[PDB]
């Protein structure tokens, strides 16, 4: 429908929205924003499914946050988010959970672990999380489900997956062999071709290689951490206040460029929220009274 | 009344005439069942269990508890049926027949109002009276279990609670899991001190208490096909049934329980 | 009139007489029945939705709001009837006493005109009066539900929409869906409050605004089976039943959480002064059968006290650990101890032999078998262990002998806290603790360097760098290098071998006492920095274990008091 | 070796209930 | 239980209609030690097909007309039951069932039947499935409380297929272990079987006749198994001497085995 008022400023809004959950990635956002507006000013391509994008890049960074920030801004939660977990599919026969049984076999009347998801919502945001880690013939699949935008049923029911958003997280230590200046997109893509089979590499709209998190994005990804366990995991009338010198100290400690934001999350829960559930447990500190935290060193 | 007793049988009464053994322990249990069964909407537990570890065995503890008055108020007087849903199917050959039965069971509970009904093997209830163009028995009680306007203990294998109560997830919402649970070997010796007395009177033997502690450590240490709260009662009982056999009173110690172990998995203990 | 009184419940008259609880929120959805029901030719909203989310509540608000003028002036007073299938079946025996029932149902809603049935479960119509190519309820309504003539509405959870109502496609057209979706978290604590009159009243206890939010929010991140709007109000009962069971007061946060700590497992509840005591001694607790691996029990140790504090991810698993180290050291033994004061036994620790795992394929050992193979009515050896214990310690033990495909199945397990199995249900792995003990010897290095614990660390922290891929080290929570065990350590844990010998002497009625002179002899037999504590293992098997073997069969040691004396040392 | 096992469900044999004519 | 669906073996017992079990004592009295248990009292001969499985519960049928029972089985009808005879006729609802709910209303009125089931593979999927109503289902509930006596009989592939596949049917049947007998314990299971084959056919067998039945069957049959093809030596080679008519030797088993293997001579 044409949009309301608020859903018009929201839409064009929508980048500095995402970056309210996604901490920089920056073109990442504005491709897969882009996606969303082609959809919603009547430009999407009722052939080709709304998105379809390969969230290739370092561990960490924000590929499975995107598509669940993607998925808490359509929908209201994460939990809308069509997550098929790729590293299940280790062999060839594992397609057979993408769309079901064929006739004659058991499973065949439940039809599919991808398709029923969206026949039932086909406006989905759906996440393939390390596709990488599939065989080399689970994405073999999803051939006609990029250009064409249906999946054929194993019961023979074609699904629109056309309204759908695709995301294709692949997952792609420090330097490579020999001299090089400076220190690599251009190493991802290359290994998208020598993995990824080049008939699905066309059918992706856009290959977003994502970038390092550099450590003024660390000290904003403090804040963004820090308010997971404050306000959602401290409704104990409870208040985790941090000092700027004590989210300093845990974007120091948390600030690798070759992993990004899990180490600063192992790092939450090494110097503050283990040292705090001890001061729980202990009642040094506890229901109905605020915790600051000044910095330790 | 006499609907129910020609469909299955009356737990209750058979606690009054003292044809359910003892049930040793499992107090945490059945409290977890009259909690279920106090609910005002859903008041349908589930005994899931590992096969043997004593779920319809539960129940009969709270037949027994009901006879005792050992019960909250909510569920004092109630009359515990084991429904038999073969009794059910049986003579059901046209259309309706069975969807009549199971209409005229569930309009004597709705008169009485003071019926638990204990369905066993709760994974043939999905396909109960199932025919070419009839109504399973789940979709017929599907609209009492969820009113809790019907009390139903179920009880299922761990195994057959996957293969036909989780492949009919409808089915699921209307039931509470209560996980019975493989007891451990000292709540074991427990059980088997409890039921020494029904085992004392049909084997004729006195058995004495390191045999109770031997066939519980024996069987837990020995034997893997089984479990506990059923493979101590076997040790128990083919060693006395052994004594009925070769005497056609000799006690049973922990020599006669090892010599029916080391005749079972042929492991010499 | 009464016709429709004998096979069906007059949904409408029991909103009148107040037996229909208070549907609190879904009015977004009550309204979008009426935009259906209020149609021309195809009026017949199916409500569609998940089992649980209160789809048949949807009409009972309907129903409600028929009375209460809530309704339109389309829809104004009309009777609501809940047509039971199974009450149309009975009471048939021969031919067209099926048939003949349901067109005097037909026809009584042709006279009297405004009457809009309720087919609950709309899967049960298909076969229920003959096989699907006959004469049955579904192929007599369909002239009359195409034309608009007949208001129907029908409720199927989604799973049996596509089982029975899509498998014959003709009667999914005069059904219009209407998506039943399940609640949100702040959604369903407002339905707890509607709904807390009816379950007040009946458990004569109070029920706290806390305790419906609690049973919102844990039901939501605890329950990961069931849906919100019926899995919330499973805590208000159960604890609503709780205390009117004790009491034969009110309802507070730990009422609710207890209930679920008896439902799952989980300890949700907030802990007693006597239990606290024991998660700050856990250390210590663990440390009774564990000798020295300090930097580890304090690493396991502040996993689940983050837990019980309730500061974990609610989206991740309560802790994901690699133990690495030379072996014989504790790997095992510490996620036994792990296993043993979360539970009280060992076997409650969910061992995974990854060792066997070393084929590229065995895989679906953990995952079950896809569809179209067996192997699908299991649903795997690791899913199935955990919907069942979802509040576990889950020991892949030694897991560098498996093969690289088996850790990709691992890896959303690690940081969504999720594996869905092969036959399509998602197990939270999120309450469990994740053990990955790897097994990664020779005192010197190769070649020329100037170089336990010293040298080791660096070496097997680039031996899982190697190993593993760094997507994988990147969602373990803490790695833990493994101490060899120093002599002093091999001392304390001969107190601990032989206290299981004299274990095994407790049954035989005698008990065995060491001196300080044979501790010391055994822990000196019992030591190798490079194997340690199984060497210690063998010498009391070698020494100790089977000497007393041979003296109890020479009715030489009895049950007297058998003390194990040095032969000469020193 | 990664041979699949091809579980090949067969369809359901089941009861049928019955119409009955009436008599007399 | 009706003489529809089976035979009373105790009363063929005590009418000396049976076969004479010689050898097999030990295995009846582990059949009487799991029949004189207060709760799942069922043993399931588990043994290869033709063993001789029937001829222990033939000897224990007689075993209660000769008075060798432990006062638990004493006047114990045995009533034999085909459970493929209740499926046979059954393309309707409640067919199986109610003539399972029949002859197990027949065992708590008369109150001392020992049914023995044969086809325990059978009993699994009796009915359409296991969520459906089988006799697998039907059974179970009397097979923990002791209130029901099954003596079974399985091979042990089917004991492994059907029961130990079978969560809650493990622990319902206890296992007795039929074993295959020797080559000496199958000749003293034809010298008492002889009065009968003697009688039957009206020939005398020799003392020869039986020690190459034993050795014969053995060298030259595998399909088969010893306590059957040892017995059906001596039995087609009275009913050849009946035909061609007395006197059964090893030359007149001889060109009974001949007859089937692909012996030209
Ligand atoms: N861009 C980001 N914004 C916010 N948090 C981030 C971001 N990147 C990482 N994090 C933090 O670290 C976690 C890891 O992010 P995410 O789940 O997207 O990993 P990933 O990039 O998919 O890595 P992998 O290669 O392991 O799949 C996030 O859940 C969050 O806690
Ligand atoms: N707590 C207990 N007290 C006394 N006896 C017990 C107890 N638990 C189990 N038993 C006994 O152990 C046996 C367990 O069999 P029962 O059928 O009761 O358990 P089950 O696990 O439901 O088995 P099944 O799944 O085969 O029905 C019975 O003899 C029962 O009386
Ligand atoms: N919006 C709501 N307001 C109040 N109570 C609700 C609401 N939705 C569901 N319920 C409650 O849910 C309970 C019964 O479950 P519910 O009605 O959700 O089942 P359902 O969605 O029809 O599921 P199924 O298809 O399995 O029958 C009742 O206590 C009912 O009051
Ligand atoms: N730190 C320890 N505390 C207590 N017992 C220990 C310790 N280390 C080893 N042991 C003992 O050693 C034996 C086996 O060690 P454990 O089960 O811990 O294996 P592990 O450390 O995983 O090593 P690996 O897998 O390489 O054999 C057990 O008897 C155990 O009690
Ligand atoms: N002691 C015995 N042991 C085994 N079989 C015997 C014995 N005595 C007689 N038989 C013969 O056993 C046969 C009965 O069938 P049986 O061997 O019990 O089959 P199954 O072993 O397959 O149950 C008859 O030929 C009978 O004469
Ligand atoms: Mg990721
Ligand atoms: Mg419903």
């Amino acid at each position: 429908f044409k949009l309301t008022e608020a859903e018009t400023t929201r839409l064009l809004r929508m980048e500095e929205e995402l970056h309210k959950r996604i901490i920089g990635q920056e073109d990442a956002v504005k491709a897969v924003s882009k996606a969303i507006r082609r959809t919603r000013a009547g430009l999407k391509d009722p052939k080709r499914p709304s998105g379809s994008f390969i969230f290739a890049g370092p561990s960490g960074v924000g590929k499975t946050e995107l598509s669940k920030a993607l998925a808490n801004f359509l929908f209201g939660d994460d939990d809308a988010l069509i997550q098929i977990d790729m590293g299940e599919f280790h062999d060839r026969f594992t397609a057979s959970r993408l769309f079901g049984a064929p006739p004659g076999y058991v499973g065949y009347e439940e039809g599919g672990q991808l398709t029923e998801k969206v026949r039932r919502k086909p406006f989905s945001v759906v996440l393939f999380d390390a596709i990488e880690k599939a065989h080399q013939e689970i994405y073999n699949s999803l051939l006609q489900v990029l250009e064409d935008g249906r999946l054929t049923d194993g019961q023979g029911r074609t699904v629109d997956f056309k309204n759908t958003v695709l995301i294709f997280t692949s997952n792609l230590k420090p330097v490579g062999l020999g001299f090089s200046k400076g220190g690599m997109k251009q190493k991802v893509n290359d290994e998208l071709k020598k993995h990824f089979r080049p008939e699905f590499l066309n059918r992706i709209d856009d290959i977003i290689v994502f970038h390092q998190l550099t450590r003024e994005e660390i000290i904003r990804m403090v804040d963004l951490m820090i308010s997971r366990v404050a306000g959602q995991l401290k409704s104990k009338d409870m208040a985790l206040v941090l000092t700027d010198a004590a989210k300093a100290l845990l974007a120091k400690r948390g600030f690798d460029p070759v992993l990004g934001a899990r180490p600063l999350r192992r790092t939450i829960q090494r110097e503050i929220e283990d040292q705090l559930s001890e001061k729980i447990l202990f009642e040094e500190v506890g229901p109905g009274q605020v915790v600051t935290v000044d910095v330790d060193n | 009344s006499l609907v129910l007793d020609q469909f299955g049988r009356n737990l209750t009464a058979a606690a009054m005439e003292g044809k359910l053994d003892p049930v040793i322990g499992r107090e945490k249990e059945i409290e977890r069942v009259m909690q279920v069964l106090s609910r005002r909407t859903k008041n349908n537990p589930v005994l899931i269990g590992e096969p043997g570890v004593g779920k319809t065995a539960v129940v009969e503890g709270l037949a027994q508890a009901i006879v005792h008055g050992e019960v909250p108020e909510t569920l004092k007087d109630k009359q515990l049926y084991t429904l038999d849903l073969g009794s059910l199917v049986a003579g059901s050959r046209y259309r309706g027949d069975f969807e009549e039965r199971l209409k005229k069971v569930l309009k004597e509970i709705n008169t009485r109002g003071d019926i638990i009904l204990f369905i066993d093997a709760l994974h043939t209830l999905v396909g109960a009276g199932a025919a070419e163009g009839a109504i399973d028995a789940a979709s017929i009680l599907k609209p009492k279990l969820a009113r809790g306007e019907l009390q139903t203990i179920g009880a299922t294998t761990l195994d057959e609670y996957r293969k036909y109560i989780e492949k009919d997830a409808a089915l699921e919402r209307r039931f509470q899991p209560v996980q019975v649970g493989e007891p451990t070997v000292e709540h074991t010796i427990e059980i088997l001190k409890g039921l020494r007395d029904r085992y004392e009177a049909h084997h004729r033997v006195s058995i004495t208490d390191a045999a109770m502690v031997a066939a519980a450590t024996l069987a837990d240490r020995y034997i893997n096909d089984r479990f506990l709260p059923d493979k101590a009662i076997d040790l128990i009982d083919e060693a006395g049934a052994r004594m009925r056999i070769r005497r056609m009173v000799a006690e049973v110690d922990d020599e006669q329980i090892a010599e029916v172990l080391g005749n079972w998995t042929g492991i010499p203990v | 009139s009464l016709v429709l009184d004998q096979f069906g419940r007059n949904l409408t008259a029991a909103a009148m007489e107040g037996k229909l609880d208070p549907v609190i929120g879904r009015e977004k959805e009550i309204e979008r029945v009426m935009q259906v029901l209020s149609r021309r030719t195809k009026n017949n909203p199916v409500l569609i939705g998940e089992p649980g989310v209160g789809k048949t509540a949807v009409v009972e608000g309907l129903a409600q709001a028929i009375v209460h003028g809530e309704v339109p002036e389309t829809l104004k007073d009309k009777q609501l009837y809940t047509l039971d299938l199974g009450s149309l079946v009975a009471g048939s025996r021969y031919r067209g006493d099926f048939e003949e029932r349901l067109k005097k149902v037909l026809k009584e809603i042709n006279t009297r005109g405004d009457i809009i049935l309720f087919i609950d479960a709309l899967h049960t119509l298909v076969g229920a009066g003959a096989a699907e190519g006959a004469i049955d309820a579904a192929s007599i309504l369909k002239p009359k539900l195409a034309r608009g003539e007949l208001q129907t509405i029908g409720a199927t959870t989604l799973d049996e929409y596509r089982k029975y109502i899509e498998k014959d496609a003709a009667l999914e057209r005069r059904f219009q869906p209407v998506q039943v979706g399940e609640p949100t978290v702040e959604h369903t604590i407002e339905i707890l409050k509607g709904l807390r009159d009816r379950y007040e009243a009946h458990h004569r206890v109070s029920i706290t605004d806390a305790a419906m939010v609690a049973a919102a929010t844990l039901a939501d991140r605890y329950i990961n089976d069931r849906f919100l709007p019926d899995k919330a109000i499973d805590l208000i009962d159960e604890a609503g039943a709780r205390m009117r069971i004790r009491r034969m007061a009110e309802v507070d946060d730990e009422q609710i959480a207890e209930v679920l700590g008896n439902w799952t497992g989980i300890p949700v509840f907030k802990l007693t002064e006597a239990e606290t005591t024991r998660l700050l001694r856990m250390e210590e607790e663990l440390h009774k059968r564990i000798i020295g691996q300090e930097d580890a029990v304090k690493a396991v140790s502040k996993a689940i006290r983050r837990t019980r504090a309730g500061l974990k991810d609610p989206k991740r698993p309560s802790g994901s650990f690699i133990f690495a180290g030379p072996s014989g050291v504790g790997k095992t033994e510490l996620s036994k101890a792990l296993a043993n004061f979360l539970f009280g036994d060992d076997d409650a620790l969910i061992q995974i032999d990854m060792g066997e795992f070393h084929d590229r394929f065995t895989a679906s050992r953990l995952f079950g078998a896809p569809p179209g193979y067996v192997g699908y009515e299991e649903g795997g050896q690791l899913t199935e262990k955990v919907r069942r214990k979802p509040f576990s310690v889950v020991l892949f033990d030694a897991i560098e002998k498996a093969h690289q495909e088996i850790y990709n199945s691992l890896l959303q397990v690690l940081e969504d806290g999720r594996l869905t199995d092969g036959q399509g249900r998602t197990v939270d792995f999120k309450n469990t603790v994740l053990i990955f003990t790897s097994n990664l010897s020779k005192p010197v290095g190769l070649g020329f360097s100037k170089g336990d614990y010293e040298r080791m660390k660096q070496k097997v922290n680039d031996e899982l760098k190697k190993h593993f891929r760094p997507e994988f080290l990147n969602r373990i929570d803490d790695i833990i290098v493994f101490h060899q065990l120093t002599r002093e350590e091999i001392i304390r844990m001969v107190d601990l071998m032989i206290s299981r010998v004299a274990g095994q002497l407790k049954s035989k009625d005698m008990a065995l006492v060491l001196t300080d002179a044979a501790k010391a002899l055994l822990a000196k037999r019992g030591f190798d920095p490079v194997l340690g504590a199984r060497p210690l293992r063998r010498t009391i098997q070698r020494e100790i274990e089977d000497q007393l073997s041979e003296k109890i069969l020479f009715e030489e040691v009895g049950p007297g008091q058998v003390v194990t004396v040095d032969v000469d040392n020193w | 070796m990664k041979v699949l096992i091809l579980a090949c469900l067969v369809a359901l044999a089941l009861a049928r209930e019955l119409e009955e004519l009436n008599v007399p």
